[PDB]
RNA sequence: UCCUCCUAAAGAGUAACGGAGGAGCACGAAGGUUGGCUAAUCCUGGUCGGACAUCAGGAGGUUAGUGCAAUGGCAUAAGCC
RNA sequence: GCCUGGCGGCCGUAGCGCGGUGGUCCCACCUGACCCCAUGCCGAACUCAGAAGUGAAACGCCGUAGCGCCGAUGGUAGUGUGGGGUCUCCCCAUGCGAGAGUAGGGAACUGCCAGGC
């Protein structure tokens, strides 16, 4: 079961992440769309929102799913968390492995500013 | 390639004349075929699995690996994943060029039959067809026979049941009688 | 035990050295390993045999 | 057969008898024996007590035992010293409080249930009361 | 049907019971309906000389409680390991 | 025989028990396994390779219901 | 001498030639780690052929495994690669 | 307030088993893997390229309250503390009081965020 599979791909690290707490950065891939959100310290509050769901970037592209758009997304997050004020965040590879768009996205968001 | 694009026409696609569902997606599918060949003799030492792997790779389009044992056999020193035979399992497109070699060109072995039967039960619908050996394929030259080495073939499927499953035994061309 | 002890010297050129009980009953061929050198403070291979 | 087995101790504590029972009426039966005393009730007991009843039902329907022994009696050998660890085995016994069912009985009439469980009104460290399912 | 005479408990417990069977009566209780329990005490013998002929589990009970009627069904009975005249009893609104 | 020997001690030791601690550290218990009775969740840190808690911390213990794959833990006091 | 359960009293130690069983050596790997992976048992069906015996499908599940007896974590696997 | 999604709190009284309903926007299955990457062989998996079909499987929400689970009240089991007995559990006074069953409950909730309404 690949819903069973991923989170036996992701305990282990949030078990780790969880020591280190502070403002936090999330993503949600599925194969049509690509998301991610920045959490507060609290638990409390969302601090930054990015998708190829926004109707802003969607109407951009060729297909919603695809790996140019993870990219888009993460130069959009590192813009909205510079205005905003945010730093020195803790980033979660949330269940998907250091390659593919939860990559294109972070990778891409940490170039443009935002470490991580 | 022509078996497989028939399996795409003119098989379970106009099933719902004849069984019931809720949709047209639930219509039965092969999922692999496993096979099996068995070391025999040599299982004390079996450093030719290798070189047996590479003869059925003469037939099966796949790149050899050897089997891992399960829980032992006999008392031949068969320890935990100890290599033991050969599968070299099929999935897609390469279950259907194995279909197009056997008992097409591969022949001058075969036993005494004219037809498997269709009634057959697992309570899944998984056929089985009986052939022990790898029954050869003709070359320009050979100097290939001296024990040929076994085969053994049960398909594995997404039907529910064994009247479900002989609709999906149409996705061959082996003999097959109702 | 029978299956004996192997006394390996570094290839950092110094007289301290590294032991282990390495059996060959049934994998014998040589133990030739890397350690941390507590006399340079590298990481060698202590090779050869008394 | 009225033994317990599979397990992995053959030994047990030679116990008190304070267990208050929830085996107080006929389970499946329609005609069965009540303890109605205290004590001790040994495989030996429950033998002469079916070569009794079977006399009455020589030929009729089946028998229900709803008693089951845990324990073995264990004893000391004689020719030796306080010590030396616990005894050996002579038979296997269960514990009984006035409440627990004993016995049932089904596939014969109500009046031939009483002859055979008047005839268990003997032979017993108890003296054993007759019951059935009734209405109520 | 099966009439008796119901009174009112303010005491509880093992002490208060072992008090009460020791008497004419016995410990019962009235619930459901959308409506508190009710603890009261029953006459020891003559509910279980009419419980014992079982058409009080069939028929819907004239019982009066507190000096007034309600109507009752009888829900359950517990019964002691070897003394016949019942333990507790159970009844619901009905 | 006879049976033989049985042997001493058998040492286990339980210190996760009401408002513990409040000092510098801590405590769980030396149960030769722990992962989620006496165990830490969220924030909380204190155990390795060796299956005994013992959180670096002034907070007292505090007691709590259920976490993380509905196992009990122990929590930290603020005061 | 070391080591384990029950008996042994819901804090804690604990007797008995009480109920019952082991260790006295191994492992460069089963060690360090990033990633990937997930049984037993019962059942159905077997082949040129079986003193033993193939890989699937059905049931099932912290019932397999962990170098070694014994118990308990355990898939975040501490199980194997 | 509701539909879906992610997360934090919460972690199964969210489990077991049998249905209804819907994919608009979600979502999963599903489609492609001649061209990035990948498989002890295998496009199953990982990853990339996606919208032709399914609404079945799964998923969310809801229904069926039989089981697991919560749970009155009464009673029983057990006993803090005194006193007694033909007796090793049994009785009185006084404090306490299960577990399992019964009524009743239970088929996860809710804030922040973007989007469907």
């Amino acid at each position: 079961d690949k819903k069973s599979a991923r989170i036996r791909r992701a305990t282990r690290a949030r078990r780790k992440l969880q020591e280190l707490g502070a403002t936090r950065l999330v993503v949600h891939r599925t194969p049509r769309h690509i998301y991610a959100q920045v959490i507060a310290p609290n638990g409390s509050e969302v601090l930054v929102a990015a998708s190829t769901v926004e109707k802003a970037i969607a109407e951009q592209l060729k297909y919603t799913g695809n790996k140019d758009a993870a990219a888009a997304v993460g130069k959009a997050v590192a813009e909205r968390a510079l205005e905003k004020g945010i730093k020195d965040v803790s980033f979660d590879r949330s269940g998907f492995q250091y390659h593919g768009r939860v990559q294109a996205l972070a990778d891409a968001a940490r170039e443009a500013g935002l470490q991580f | 390639a022509k078996l497989h694009d028939y399996y795409k026409d003119e098989v379970v696609k106009k099933l719902m004349t004849e069984f019931n569902y809720n949709s047209v997606m639930q219509v039965p599918r092969v999922e692999k075929i496993t096979l099996n060949m068995g070391v025999g003799e040599a299982i004390a030492d079996k450093k030719l699995l290798d070189n047996a792997a590479a003869d059925l790779a003469a037939i099966s389009g796949q790149k050899p690996l050897i089997t891992k044992a399960r829980k032992s056999v006999a008392g031949f020193k068969i320890r935990q994943g100890y290599p033991i035979g050969c599968k070299v399992t099929l999935r897609g497109e390469r279950m259907w060029e194995f279909f197009e070699r056997l008992i097409t060109i591969a022949v001058p072995r075969i036993r005494d039959f004219r037809g498997l039967s269709a009634k057959s039960f697992d309570g899944r619908g998984n056929y089985s067809m009986g052939v022990r050996e790898q029954i050869i394929f003709p070359e320009i030259d050979y100097d290939k026979v001296d024990r040929v080495r076994g085969l053994d073939i049960t398909i594995t499927t997404t039907a529910k049941s064994d009247e479900e499953g002989r609709a999906l035994l149409a996705a061959f061309d082996f003999p097959f009688r109702k | 035990g029978i299956r004996e002890k192997i006394k390996l010297v570094s290839s950092a050129g110094t007289g301290h050295f590294y032991t282990t009980t390495k059996n060959k009953r049934t994998k014998p061929e040589k133990l030739e390993l890397k350690k941390f050198d507590p006399v340079v403070r590298q990481h060698v291979i202590y090779k050869e045999a008394k | 057969m009225l033994q317990p087995k599979r397990t992995k101790f053959r030994k047990m504590h030679k116990g008190r008898n304070r267990g208050l029972a929830q085996g107080t009426d006929v389970s499946f039966g329609s005609f069965g024996l009540k303890a109605v005393g205290r004590g001790r009730l040994t495989a030996r007991q429950i033998e002469a007590a079916r070569r009794a009843m079977t006399r009455a039902v020589k030929r009729q329907g089946k028998i229900w035992i709803r008693v089951f022994p845990d324990k073995p009696i264990t004893e000391k050998p004689l020719a030796v010293r306080m010590g030396k660890g616990k005894g050996n085995v002579e038979y296997w016994v269960a514990l009984i409080q006035p409440g627990k069912v004993l016995y049932e009985m089904d596939g014969v009439p109500e009046e031939l249930a009483r002859e055979a469980f008047k005839l268990a009104a003997a032979k017993l460290p108890i003296k054993t009361t007759f019951v059935t399912k009734t209405v109520m | 049907m099966f009439t008796i005479n119901a009174e009112v408990r303010k005491e509880q417990g093992k002490g208060a019971s072992r008090r009460l069977r020791a008497a004419n009566k016995f410990p019962a209780i009235i619930y459901g309906g959308k409506e508190a329990p009710l603890a009261i005490e029953l006459d020891h013998d003559k509910v279980m000389n009419m419980q014992a002929k079982a058409e009080f589990y069939s028929e819907v009970l004239t019982i009066v409680v507190d000096g007034k009627e309600i109507k009752v069904k009888a829900q359950d009975v517990q019964r002691h390991p070897y003394k016949p005249k019942l333990q507790h009893i159970d009844f619901v609104r009905a | 025989g006879g049976s033989t020997r049985n042997g001493r001690d058998s040492e286990a030791k339980r210190l996760g028990v009401k408002r513990f601690g409040g000092e510098s550290v801590l405590a769980g218990s030396i149960i030769v396994r722990q992962r989620g009775t006496k165990f830490h969740a969220g924030a909380n840190v204190g155990c390795g390779r060796d299956h005994t808690l013992f959180a670096k911390a002034d907070g007292k213990v505090k007691f709590e219901v259920k976490g993380p794959k509905n196992r009990k833990f122990i929590s930290i006091e603020a005061e």
